[PDB]
């Protein structure tokens, strides 16, 4: 019937059920062989679904597991398109090792320049995970910046600062919060562009923001004179000039 | 205990300003009293919740209605379109106060004033209670236009800075994109040598 | 022109009220009109520009606190009012702890309508008050709505900034990965090469 670029060429067909027993029908109708346990001449199994077989099938490594979207690019080109990475979902030693000379374990080649395209793709199977915490993404990302001079980004422009916005009736008091105000906005421009904001005034904060009630500013400065990092006291207009001339004013201009 | 102080024209008095006061407890359909001056003297009179009623029966006028005109007659309550008229005799002490719609006049009540005994006593109780009224209503306006101010300053400024943001967070993926493609083909420029070398090894 | 109206007592009556109104044109200092009243009677006086700058001449004073000093105790327990009806006098002095002494004194000349008087005053405060309120109902279903769209661009700001944060986070986790593949191969070779 309509192809055999698959003519002589067996398949396991696990899972599904793009459902399995349509891809086994369209495998069919191009030349192709459908079997349905593995053996030592099965080409490869397709895996639409984790699952019993298959999960199983991996534990063993026989064979070589790959997505439904190779067969479809296949069904559409009306070619055997080669295997490409985004393709696997399992790789059997030998071809895992046939691999793992031009690509990352991802599917970014060694030799290769990348590309918006082709890095795309590669990002395009991963998620994650969580092996990372807020605190945690922050450095890594810090440390890349600064690594690569990315560290005067404006999106980037606060990431070093941890600030305290004196958004509470009473300092480190949750429940005194006061909401809807022009420094719950700048909460959120100091977020957007990098920063940590701390709903703690602890030891490790850089910065504390006040706005127009300069009614706690003294038991801040006596607070400070407890910490050990000795924490700056700005003005919120010193956020706002930094995002508009798109880097850092600094600081002594806004001082307490 | 709603008062209402009101200014009007006599039909007898056409450049004459005059005062009417009325008051009474919270509805006026339970009756009220009403007070009259010029500034110079001042006569009063009290409705009951029957005469009402009584009136509007005169007037084959459904209730709700009528109390309805005598609230636009009497509390300033009136629209665009209302005409209303006031008449008094100093002499007969007589109040009626009327409607004018097709050029046609509508009487809408009446009272009976009493010449009152202590004149510039009540003006002044009457003019304590509207410094009183100003003031509060002064106040509450200083108030009211400063957060009109806070207000209008503060939404206009998230506006901008939130649509600024929006912008920047649309280019953000293509702009990471592109720093890590940048880093990333550097690591294979290093790649391909160190392999090269291996090969000519 | 500007105005003025407030309530006083006299010493002479101790036990009611009477009403001071001071009016003026475009500043007190021009000079101006000022008024007194029962509820009954009609008191009226005119104290304008060249003799109102020769008071602190003839007193040495700024201006500053003789003017300020009026419009405190004038325009509104401690300034103190004496009038009489029959001389026109009226007098009021600024009274301290423990001293006393002199502030300011008209000599009125009073007019002839208790009533022209008590109309425009009247009238004022019921204008004065029937546009401020007014005014303060559209103040206030406006600010409702400025408050309303507020509210509205600060939860859309709050998600687009969370949405940014995810953004980035996922973007660099994958990153990571990817980088640090290129890094691991880059040892290999280094190492490889240095023993072949």
């Amino acid at each position: 019937k309509i192809s055999n670029i698959f003519e002589d060429v067996e398949f396991c067909v696990m899972s599904g059920t793009q459902p399995k027993p349509d891809l086994e029908n369209r495998i069919a109708e191009f030349g192709g062989y459908i079997v349905q346990n593995p053996g030592p001449d099965t080409y490869c199994v397709i895996a639409g679904s984790e699952n019993i077989r298959v999960k199983n099938i991996i534990l063993s490594n026989k064979h070589d597991v790959v997505k439904p979207a190779w067969l479809l690019e296949c069904f559409k080109t009306k070619s055997f398109v080669p295997w490409q990475p985004r393709f696997m979902i399992h790789m059997c030693p030998s071809t895992k090792e046939h691999f793992a000379r031009e690509y990352d374990c991802y599917g970014d080649s060694y030799f290769i320049d990348t590309d918006l395209n082709q890095l795309k793709e590669v990002f395009s199977g991963i998620k994650n995970s969580n092996e990372q915490t807020p605190e945690e993404m922050a450095s890594l990302i810090a440390d890349l910046e600064y690594r690569y001079s990315w560290d005067c980004s404006p999106l980037s422009m606060f990431r070093r600062h941890t600030v305290y916005l004196d958004s509470y009736a009473v300092i480190n008091d949750l429940s005194t919060k006061n909401e809807g105000t022009r420094l719950a906005i700048k909460a959120l421009e100091l977020r957007f562009h990098g920063a940590k904001v701390v709903s703690c005034l602890a030891e490790g904060v850089s910065h504390v923001i006040i706005g127009e009630d300069h009614s706690r500013v003294a038991d801040f400065k006596a607070f400070r004179r407890t910490f050990k990092r000795k924490f700056k006291i700005l003005k919120e207009s010193w956020v706002t000039d930094s995002i508009d001339k798109c880097e850092l004013q600094e600081e002594n201009q806004y001082l307490i | 205990m709603e008062r209402k102080i009101s200014r009007i024209h006599l039909v007898s008095e056409p450049s004459i300003t005059h005062f009417l006061q009325v008051s009474w407890e919270k509805t006026l359909e339970s009756g009220f009293v009403i007070t009259l001056t010029d500034g110079h003297s001042a006569w009063t009179g009290t409705v009951s919740e029957s005469e009402i009623s009584q009136e509007a029966d005169d007037m084959e006028m459904e209730k709700g209605k009528y109390v309805g005109e005598l609230r636009k007659a009497l509390l300033s309550g009136a629209g665009p379109a209302d005409v209303y008229t006031f008449n008094f005799s100093k002499e007969s002490c007589y109040f009626f106060f009327e409607k004018n719609l097709k050029d046609v006049s509508f009487r809408l009540g009446s009272f009976n004033l009493e010449k009152v005994e202590n004149p510039a006593e009540v003006i002044r109780e009457l003019i304590c209670y509207c410094l009183d009224t100003t003031a509060e209503n002064q106040a509450k306006n200083e108030h009211l236009q400063k957060e009109n101010e806070r207000l209008l300053r503060d939404w206009n400024d998230v506006q901008g800075r939130f649509e600024k943001c929006v912008s920047a967070k649309e280019a953000l993926e293509t702009d990471l994109y592109k720093r890590f493609i940048l880093v990333l083909n550097e690591k294979k420029t290093k790649i391909r040598s160190l392999h090269n070398k291996l090969l000519n090894a």
